[PDB]
């Protein structure tokens, strides 16, 4: 029996079957209920008649009734799979409380009657998909960013950092700074358009101050985007100012440390004798790590902060948008997976 | 349950060198006649067991990644490494080995040195 693999993202769900190289289903993590319930793309098409809610906030499930609607949609409308007839691998955020893990487990075994399940930490899956057992994963998604040191297969819980600055903050910041050129993107629909503009046109400067200088000197910075209505928008220094907020959260009025500082701080929480292996294996994961230029910029910034004896290597896998799901697909395919899961009978008799 | 597997049951029982290749999401013994030759298209798990003077056994686990191996193979090699270390009560030291950049310890396991060959077993993906 083939396992189902479900990565529970704040922004999107990724779902499919063990042994595939990519998820077959990717859909927005949205439930709409009338102003019984609609999920994903269909909810966005009926936004005029529905109140829309995100059941996963910063990687943590916070509306369990609506999350159950998402899982039902996943099994019945996306995969067309009987959940009661497949093992299921489900992902969870770093630092997810054990009580939240228990609640998801209860729902799977007692609502969906899954026969067997395994819960996996997202960042660990990503490290495995990169072909490593030791490293530090920087997983930046839609709702949360984490830095997760992992040694010989296992996360080091005392060293994980959570950063409440991720892709949706960057979409909102681009919405904000586009007012400088007269655009007023504000509605939920317009936000999806600006998200697309961000993904298509943004990049990370190697040196922000120098990029500001060079971009002022000509119009070469300017690039164009075709809106749904056919009008063309032109974006300039917003292209690199938007993801600069990852490094300079003050741009968003946040006092948070930037992603370079956070990674450094996370490594420092680990004992001195394993830090070299973490610095030499900084693995990027998630959609918000997809910006052109990120690896070179992170490498400069982390090299500056770290001891000069350390050998900094930032790894940017091409399919990193999906690395959590892919790692789950690999793990759940192994000859040993059947020994890792919890069965329904075991759970019911605990 | 301690995670096991027939190969797991054979691992680390005697001093020596044991090599497995990842094949279709499984850990398959490499024929001993081939030890030291590695397919560039594949990933491998290597356990070196040493008998110390105290009687005890020392374990070093290496996972070797060919330049052409598929993502399923490198990911499985890493996971199997973790699992075999766990089976050995965590007492193995783990080592990532990339084709052409291997440690001198790993190279030193092979009297004829490390050699590579074109090809490999098909991806599971
Ligand atoms: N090419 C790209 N460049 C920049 N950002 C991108 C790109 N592709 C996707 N994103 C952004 O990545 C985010 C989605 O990332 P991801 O799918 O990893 O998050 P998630 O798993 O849904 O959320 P989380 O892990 O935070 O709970 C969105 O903000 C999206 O706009
Ligand atoms: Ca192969
Ligand atoms: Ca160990």
């Amino acid at each position: 029996v083939q396992a189902l693999v479900v990565d529970n993202g704040s922004g999107n769900v990724k779902a499919g079957v063990a042994g595939d190289d990519a998820p077959r289903s990717v859909f927005p993590s949205i439930v709409g209920r009338p102003k019984d319930a609609f999920v994903g793309d269909e909810a966005q098409t009926k936004r005029g008649i529905l109140t829309l809610k995100y059941p996963i906030e910063h990687g943590i499930v916070t509306n369990w009734d609506d999350m159950e609607k998402i899982w039902h949609h996943t099994f019945y409308n996306e995969l067309r799979a009987a959940p009661e007839e497949h093992p299921v691998l489900l992902t969870e955020a770093p630092l997810n409380p054990k009580g939240n893990r228990e609640r998801m487990t209860q729902i799977m075994f007692e609502s969906f009657n899954v026969p067997a399940m395994y819960v996996a930490i997202q960042a660990v899956l990503s490290l495995y998909s990169s072909g490593r057992t030791t490293g530090i994963v920087l997983d930046s998604g839609d709702g949360v960013s984490h830095t997760v040191p992992i040694y010989e297969g296992y996360a080091l819980p005392h060293a994980i950092m959570r950063l409440d600055l991720a892709g949706r903050d960057l979409t909102e910041y681009l919405m904000k700074i586009l007012h400088e050129r007269g655009y007023g993107f504000s509605t939920s629909a317009e936000k999806e358009i600006v998200r697309d503009i961000k993904e298509k046109l943004c990049y990370i400067a190697l040196n922000f101050d120098e990029e500001m200088k060079t971009s002022e000197q000509s119009s070469d910075i300017e690039k164009s985007y075709e809106l749904p209505d056919g009008n063309i928008i032109t974006v300039g220094n917003e292209r690199f100012r938007c993801p600069e907020a990852l490094f300079q959260p003050s741009f968003l009025g946040k006092e948070a440390a930037g992603i370079h500082t956070t990674t450094f701080n996370s490594i420092k929480k680990c004992d001195v004798d394993i830090r070299k292996d973490l610095y030499g294996n900084i693995v990027l994961s998630g959609g918000t790590t997809m910006y052109e230029g990120i690896g070179e910029r992170l490498t400069r910034d982390i090299t500056t902060l770290a001891p000069s004896t350390m050998k900094i290597k930032v790894v940017a896998p091409p399919e990193r948008k999906y690395s959590v799901w892919i790692g789950g697909s690999i793990l759940s395919s192994l000859s040993t997976f059947q020994q890792m899961w919890i069965t329904k009978e075991e759970y019911d008799e605990s | 349950m301690v995670v096991e597997h027939p190969e797991f049951l054979k691992a680390g029982k005697e001093p020596g060198l044991q090599i497995w290749r990842v094949e279709k999401f499984d850990l398959v013994p490499v024929p001993p006649n081939l030890y030291g030759d590695f397919f560039t298209g594949d990933a491998y798990v290597i356990l070196k067991t040493v008998q110390l003077r105290n009687g005890n056994l020392q374990y070093d686990l290496h996972y070797w990644l060919g330049n052409e191996c598929s993502q399923d193979e490198s990911g499985a090699a890493a996971i199997f490494t973790v699992q075999l270390d766990d089976y050995l009560n965590g007492r193995a030291v783990q080592h990532r080995e990339v084709q052409g950049f291997e440690s001198s310890t790993f190279s030193g396991y092979f009297k004829s040195g490390l050699k590579y060959k074109k090809g490999g077993v098909a991806s599971g993906f």
